[PDB]
């Protein structure tokens, strides 16, 4: 499903994570925890609202009867209105099932593209003190306390300061 | 020591379909086409006109069924099955054009074209349209010949637009259970009664002949109408089975007709009806009523059509 | 001491069209768009009817050509061009309407309407409908004055619909070449025939005067006709210049119509039925015809729109 | 065309595969071969067949005559009948035109995505043993033979075990 | 020493909608919704006939405003609501389709049906209709009986579509204003017009009685027409009450047809009309007159709908 | 707007920028410079004028009057004419405001990828020779005068002539 991280090199999702749709899981000194990423998550939902008010909404366009279901009109209009009503409905039908497949396809990789935009710009915080794992995390070479990585979830982390300690220990 | 990133999951999340596959799991969806109806026709806020067993062009003739709607005024006019046009038994020719003009007229304002005459009767009665005792169509008159096989005089009358909206004149020719009893009403001859605005032009011949009992008798009336035009003039030449306007009809601005047989409510709001109630939905397709009016959403085939407002569900 | 990633390519691709370019070269596409037609009307499986020399309007009243088709029975209903309604020349009244009925009637279903007659002859007859010598509308009876010039008794016949199904019920005027020989049929004056049901009221008036030959004579019968509802009566007041049904016609259930001009095979399924063939396809557009009827795919303007089942196609 | 791989910096394909879409071409101690990946393969082929199920496919919805070629209708219900018929025929053109212009943007796009889902899948294997060459092949620093290239291909290599001869072999 | 990449940007951007966003700001885009109209026929290139005060279904029978137009010949018909189809006051019967048939013409041929009579008078004329003194339609003509009351011998003419293309035939009915001045006209008695082809039958019968005044008079003559068909016959019997066709019409080729006020311009160029103008556009949308006919773009609800033609402006 | 790059992690674009869409902001020895990347700007727009071609055009098919502005037809079959022109309406404008929505959407995010697409590349012409700064940028770790960045624009550069000074300068 394009992108590549959700069903891709990310092996399955984490039913733990219950604040909101993209987070961290770190493991250091104290041991494991888990917080969810705001600014990548409200971008996915804004989207996707986005998407929900351009169709749940209203169109005040009147329809009339030219028909009847008491006293019948005679048939030949009454045939050339059940056809034309039909093929109308062919036509809503058609793109009813295809604007919602369309909007499927797009959603679901929508998702995953915020994922992906969320891994390497994490990656690009920790430049040279860090290797990708493969499968969705960094295996971080130099000691990063629990204070070390609020620094990474909320942008700050700067790298030259682990920088020195990192090299050598990745060797 | 390390980071990991990851994304939520769900124990069940719902199957919906894409371009390149049918039943993907996704976080969470939510439906697109409307199923539920609520049986009941939401007339909140809107001035609302039940014919119930007044048929809507029974407000144009007036028969007993009518007398309460021979001046409505609606911006919501329901038609129901027990609704009838008609009292002696009988048609309007063109008809489903006049009731979709009705349907959207905001109701209708009477008024008298005046005619008098001179040589007739004018007072032609029924067991059919029954008020007190016999009676006829409130808003036309049953002219007739002065006594049993008298001669009709042969009458031209006419009546002229005065107003700045289009009128509807409706007139009607008796069809006599037999050549024998047209003339102990209308005299004898060939009956031609002659009808001309100047934007429209045509005549009529009554028809007598056996038809059978409706009402107990087995005659009929079939009205006809024209749209008669500011400072227009409309010329009714005649020499019998004629039925005359008393009235003239004018239209009172807009409204939406529907034809239903549930209940009125006016503790719900609604502008999408259909015959058995009213599509309440923000949805942009409808799976309930494909003749459904008002402002409605789409009709469509599908049931349901889930459209994902999650990622992808991926548990282990 | 490397590892390169690639992908797979081919010596010629197929052109396709993009929201961005015209003519990218792709590995693979498949065609949209039906263009082969098969020039047969595919019927199996389906209990078909090719009335060949009979119109569809003629299994009702039954001239010679249609003597095969009075009860006939089909899925599948094929009109051909060489096919005629009539023996006697004329028409019938609003005959679309008629068609587009039997066309999904699944069949018809005689049955008497048991009219018997005082006072009249009910046996005329012609040299156009042969069958042993001059014959008549299988289906009806030209009733007629006992006598040259006789007087015609004004008459009343009335049928009830016992069943409960619809009928189908048709009589005719017949307008003579001249007012003189309409005397020597159905004896003199003006002549009305009025027809009746409950929902229906109308009437008739024969029209003679010269025609230019067709089938040898100038003379004219036009068939009229009305849909009896269940326990429902019909009555014909007529004087003249009227031909009588004999029976009644009901239908059978389901069936679908088309028009053709190529053969029956049996060796052939399909859905989609247009007058040079059959459609047989799964894709979703057709361009062959815009006519075509059945369940058929869209018909487009465009000969061809490719799809791609391969990625671009690059080669050195 | 998106993503960058297909027609761009994997500059033009090989007719030499035909096993597959997607494959590895080595080049060792033993010399040249080459191999397709199944697995993204048949990712796209099977992506590529829910397009051809949602489109080769069944209207069940019949239409019947409202018209009449040998015996023409009165002119006035015809020409209502021909301008609804061209209008509906206006949009059925208007959709196809657009439908397949729609799905082949994303067809040829979703390759392209399959390829680069692959590309950067491998470099997650060889971690640090390994370098960018530019135009799709990844210089591997030190000496994998024709056992540890089926190890690359088949998602088993473990990069420690080269790590160390890798790291200066590249200095 | 470091490399940057980036983007352009403008101070103000244009704003967009897309499917996650209403009002984004591209850095440049492109209308795609036609508003702009040019009030005039934008007619360069095309055979164009104005009618002007001439109505359409005048071309057929000539009243003095269509004099010039009798035998016309256009690429573009052009009706202006000044245009009368009738001098006498009148109507035709079936008209629209008439009109719809003119204006795809390219044009009407005339050609005699050569009829001549005898014990009639040929040259009934009339104030309304006038030339040089009072006169009448120049392709038809009023048959009368010699002198006042004399009867009206019965009558029977044909005419053979000797050509390889359908002719338009058109005969009229004449209502007088009383039976009383019938009389004076075409004698006494039913008056009977009789009509069949042999694909179309029927008849017609006068309609005397008072109608209010227009252009002097209170009668009126309806108008009729058939197209018959190559080697085909037409059959005119007839006693009275009949307007008599001089000349058949026959189509030239193709055209379309438009109905506006304002005026022709040979210096533009353009293939969508409206009453109002010419929609001159190469956009796929407009939102100008959904009743625009020609070749046009579509008529959408929107006022606006901008195409994006640049990346995301950000600025800072 | 997926990709990640546009609105994303370059922090906004460049007004200075008017030779074209995507540009290099340089700066050395001899200070500061910009240039507008034709090859990349070129795909742009050809791609936007693909899509403008495709629905700045010219459907041939005629219409008629069915209708009447100077003497109204029948009323049933005006309000069959009606009925059926206003439900044709509604489809067309469906169709037009979700077409360019469509195109809009696509229109963004191809241009996003443009970036993604070129940022990506020239990262792999200096191998090993630089770092991604986090904000759009990469640091030399070497000197290179107005001609070292003439290589890298004309995609010349060759990596090795700087690695070795490169590699140490980075520790
Ligand atoms: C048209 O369709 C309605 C149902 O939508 C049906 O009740 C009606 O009978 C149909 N008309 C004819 C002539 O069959
Ligand atoms: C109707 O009649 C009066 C004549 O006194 C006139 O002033 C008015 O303009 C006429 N027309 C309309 C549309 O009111
Ligand atoms: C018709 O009439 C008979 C009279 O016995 C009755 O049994 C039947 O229910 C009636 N209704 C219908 C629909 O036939
Ligand atoms: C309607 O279209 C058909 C062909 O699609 C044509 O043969 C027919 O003549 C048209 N109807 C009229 C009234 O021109
Ligand atoms: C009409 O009549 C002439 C008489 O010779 C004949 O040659 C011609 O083929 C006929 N058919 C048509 C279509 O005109
Ligand atoms: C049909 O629509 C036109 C404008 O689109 C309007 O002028 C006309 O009155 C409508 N028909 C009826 C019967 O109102």
């Amino acid at each position: 499903g394009l992108f590549g991280a959700i069903a891709g090199f990310i092996e399955n999702g984490w039913e733990g994570l219950i604040d909101g749709w993209y987070g961290f899981r770190h493991q250091n000194a104290q041991g494991e925890g888990t917080a969810a990423d705001y600014k990548s998550t409200q971008s996915a939902i804004d989207q996707i609202t986005g998407k929900l008010n351009r169709l749940i909404a209203k169109t005040n366009q009147q329809f009339e009867l030219i028909d009847n279901e008491f006293n019948e009109v005679e048939k030949q209009i009454g045939n050339v209105i059940n056809w034309t009503r039909d093929s109308i409905t062919e036509v809503w039908s058609y793109n009813a099932e295809l604007l919602i497949a369309m909007e499927n396809q797009h959603t679901i990789d929508l998702a995953d593209s915020e994922m992906d935009k969320l891994y390497e710009r994490v990656k690009r915080q920790l430049r040279e003190n860090a290797e990708e794992d493969g499968t969705g995390c960094f295996e971080i070479f130099h000691k990063c306390d629990d204070d070390c990585m609020a620094s990474i979830r909320n942008n700050t982390y700067d790298h030259r300061k682990y920088r020195e300690e990192a090299m050598q220990n990745r060797i | 020591d390390k980071i990991c990133l990851g994304h939520h999951a769900v124990s069940n999340g719902t199957k919906v379909n894409t371009l390149t596959e049918r039943g993907v799991e996704v976080v969470n969806a939510t439906e697109t086409v409307e199923r539920t109806n609520i049986p009941r026709i939401c007339s909140k806020g809107k001035r609302t006109v039940d014919l119930g067993q007044c048929g809507l062009l029974g407000t144009i003739t007036g028969p007993p069924q009518c007398d309460q709607f021979l001046e409505f005024s609606a911006d919501l006019i329901i038609e129901r099955r027990e609704g009838s046009d008609v009292c002696y038994p009988g048609k309007f020719v063109n008809e489903e054009a006049l009731r979709q003009i009705l349907r959207e007229s905001g109701g209708i304002d009477k008024e008298t074209m005046g005619f008098t005459y001179n040589g007739i009767r004018t007072n032609g009665v029924t067991s059919a349209c029954k008020r007190s005792g016999s009676s006829f169509y409130a808003e036309m008159k049953w002219l007739l010949s002065n006594t049993d096989n008298a001669a009709f005089p042969q009458m031209t009358k006419s009546y002229k637009n005065t107003r700045k909206s289009p009128a509807i004149i409706v007139w009607g020719i008796h069809h006599s259970v037999s050549t024998a009893e047209q003339t102990k009403l209308y005299g004898s001859g060939n009956k031609l009664v002659t009808v001309g605005s100047s934007n429209y032009q045509q005549s009529f011949v009554p028809s007598p002949g056996a038809r059978p009992q409706v009402n107990g008798l087995s005659g009929r009336i079939d009205f006809h109408w024209l749209i008669l035009n500011p400072n227009d003039t409309v010329t009714f030449s005649f020499n019998g089975a004629f039925i005359a306007p008393d009235r003239a009809s004018f239209l009172r601005g807009k409204s939406m007709g529907i034809q239903s047989g549930v209940q009125v409510d006016a503790n719900c709001e609604g502008d999408c009806y259909h015959s058995g109630g009213t599509i309440i939905s923000n949805l942009p397709f409808q799976n309930i009523d494909s003749r459904a009016v008002g402002k409605c959403p789409r009709y469509v085939k599908q049931r349901s059509l889930l459209l994902a407002t999650g990622m992808k569900n991926v548990p282990e």
